[PDB]
This record gives structure tokens, sequence and C-alpha cells, in this order.
């Protein structure tokens, strides 16, 4: 297979303020096969209550795929999107930067 | 007024969490609005207007025509991994195609297939022809263009019967597909050394396109900036950032440019 | 809606 590897944007819905709920964001495109693992994680643990939109692909054939949870963010917690991929030597971890 | 309508296939040899054996998304202006796959075996809206000026009868016909398809890449998966002499595993059969409705009224038609992540066969609008990648996919583009009439089909679907589908679907989606969302925009410090990272970012935009870049009293920084690429939310949304390195004292020089279908006149953000 | 009577590979 033509493996090619996932980059990953982390985001969230709204500009985060501590305390106040919001949706956190993990974008992941560019990773070819299609079988990935994605995890929402708050401080190294997966997330409660997470949804994954559907699956597509772009013109050069590899896929793209959001992955998406309510979160409450605080300055103490930590959030990562973590990504396990067989282009990868290891799952790669990605931090949310708070921007507060 | 430009518009799109577009078709995903993935088939798979080898299922996965997430990854059913058969996937089908058709997209209007980007945005999802049929799934299908193999483990439903159903054709589901993915947005309110489509499921609100469809019947029955329409969901019965694309429904059947997806199961169709699955059977046909399931075959295409043998084939393909005897014709390259694989070994059985993983291995991806995908095609992308539908049509565009340009501002002028002309069109474009898409029609590419590829297999394990690489181009099998390409539509050139210029030669009306399949470009085949290699020997495999000669053999198919023969089949498809001089045993049969299925290339002839093909152009016949992108060029009318795609558009008035395309037709339709704007008239029952001209609300949520020309509705505007402004971005809500703030201009963060990041950390660095002796270095000072402004990162502008633009949250909840629609329709996608935006202009975001980084002005020095007045004066487009486009050397110095770096852009992420436009990403969604969850709610059919979009997302993007700009940064650039600053030295400190110039700090009060320093605007971001956002210009967006949604703001009268191209808002000016400062940390 | 979607192209029918597609054509092995």
């Amino acid at each position: 297979q033509a493996k090619a590897a996932p980059k990953v944007q982390v985001y969230s819905r709204h500009p985060a303020t501590a305390g106040t709920e919001n949706i956190l964001n993990c974008y992941v495109e560019g990773f070819h096969p299609p079988k990935i693992d994605i995890a929402l994680l708050k401080n190294g643990e997966p997330m409660k209550d997470v949804k994954y939109n559907d699956m597509s692909f772009g013109d050069d054939w590899t896929f793209q795929r959001l992955v998406y949870a309510p979160f409450t963010p605080t300055k103490s917690d930590v959030y990562t999107c973590r990504v396990d991929h067989e282009a990868f030597t290891e799952p790669q971890s990605f931090r949310w930067e708070p921007d507060f | 007024e430009p518009h799109s309508l577009r078709y995903f296939y993935t088939a798979v040899s080898d299922p996965s969490p997430g990854v059913p054996q058969y996937v089908a998304v058709g997209y209007v202006d980007g945005e999802a609005f049929t799934y299908y796959d193999s483990e439903t075996r159903r054709t589901e809206p993915r947005v309110d207007w489509i499921a609100a000026n469809m019947d029955q009868q329409y969901w019965d016909m694309v429904t059947e025509i997806f199961q169709n398809t699955e059977q046909i890449y399931r075959i295409n998966l043998d084939t393909l991994r005897e014709r390259y002499n694989q070994s059985r595993g993983s291995h991806t059969r995908q095609w992308m195609y539908g049509c565009d409705l340009l501002e002028d009224s002309s069109i474009r038609g898409f029609d590419q297939h590829g297999y394990d992540g690489k181009d099998f066969l390409t539509f050139d609008k210029d030669a009306m022809t399949y470009t085949a990648a290699d020997a495999g996919a000669q053999i198919t583009k023969r089949k498809w263009e001089q045993e049969g009439t299925f290339a002839e089909r093909m152009k016949f679907y992108l060029e009318n019967t795609c558009i008035e589908w395309l037709r339709k679907y704007v008239s029952y989606g001209k609300d949520v597909l020309e509705r505007r969302e402004r971005p809500e925009v703030r201009v963060s410090r990041m950390e660095a050394d002796k270095i000072l990272t402004l990162s502008c970012r633009a949250h909840g935009f629609y329709p996608r396109p935006i202009s975001i870049s980084w002005l020095k009293d007045g004066m487009v920084q486009e050397q110095e900036t770096q852009r992420g690429s436009t990403v969604p939310n969850s709610d059919g949304t979009y997302h993007v950032w700009a940064t650039i390195d600053v030295l400190p004292g110039d700090w009060d020089k320093y605007q971001c440019r956002v210009e967006h279908a949604s703001l009268p006149q191209p808002g000016l953000f400062s940390w | 809606g979607p192209a029918k009577g597609i054509e092995y590979d």
C-alpha cells in the first residue's frame, strides 16, 4: 500500500475560556491506508462522549476525519489528540494549546 | 454561485474500526448529504434539506445502486489483487466522481479511480479518455473504452444526469448552502524564546473561503506568515489559524486581517 | 443520485 502519514490539528470550536463549556476538535488528514485510531485524551485518559464524522478522502486518495467531544477546559487540564497509524513508528500525540 | 456534486466510494479487503467494507458518501458543495455503508446496508440523509425533499423511492433507488456497486467492488478487490500478484492483506479500492456547475453555467466532470493508495484510472478532460497508470490499469481501460460502452455511459452521466441532480439538490438546500456565519477571531500569544509569536485564530465561519493575513502598519507580511489549512468544526463551519514571529518591541504594529463573505469590511484584530 | 450500471475492473 502507499503509506501516507497523518497530519493533525487540534483546536476548539470557540475561543476558549477556563471553566466555560466548549467543543474540542481533532482533525486528522493525509493518511493512508484508512485504518486508524484517533483518541481524544483528558490528562492522558480517553474522554467521555467522543463523536466521529464521516471519513472522506481527497484527490491524492488520502483520508480525513474529524473527531470531537464536549469539554470544559481549565488551567490545569491537559488535552491531547493521540493518533495511532501504521505510517508512524509509534502513536503520535498532539497537544491542544489553550490560547485563553 | 459555484456548485458541486461528488461521490466518494471506499472499498477495503480488510475492514477495521471505523472502516466498513464499503462506504459511499455523497457531497453537495463540499458538505456530506447522503451516506451508505455495507454494515447498515441503507442510505441515510446527512443534512435536513435532503430528508425533507426526497420520498422513500429516492432512498430505495440510491440504496440499491450502492448495494450493487458494493457487490462489484468486492469482485474488483479480488481481480486487482490477482492482477498485481499481491498477497491477501490490506487493500483499498477508491472512486471519486461527480460534476461541477460553474459561475458562467459551464460544467466540469470528475471521474478518478485509485487502488492501494495510487492512481489507477484518471479521466482526462482534454483527451476525453481514461489515463491508465500502469499495465494493470490498461486492461480495465480496454474493458471500459473498447470492449463495451461503459466509458461512454459515464461520459453521459457526468455531463447530463449528474448536472440534473446537482440542479435539483442546490434548490432544496439553497438556505443552508448560502447562509453566512461570522468568525469569532482571537489573537493569542504563544510561548517562545526572545521572539514574540502572535497567533490569529478564526472560529466558526461559513462559507469555507477565507483570507487571513498579518499586517504590519498596514503592510501584508506574507513572507513571515505561516497559516494552517482550513479545517471543519462539528456543525459545518470552519476554522483557520495564522502565526507570525515579531520583535517584542514591535508588538503594537501588527494586526490580523480577516476577509470573509460574512464580514461587510475586512476585520482587523489585535493582541 | 449516483451512477448506475458500474462495470467491473
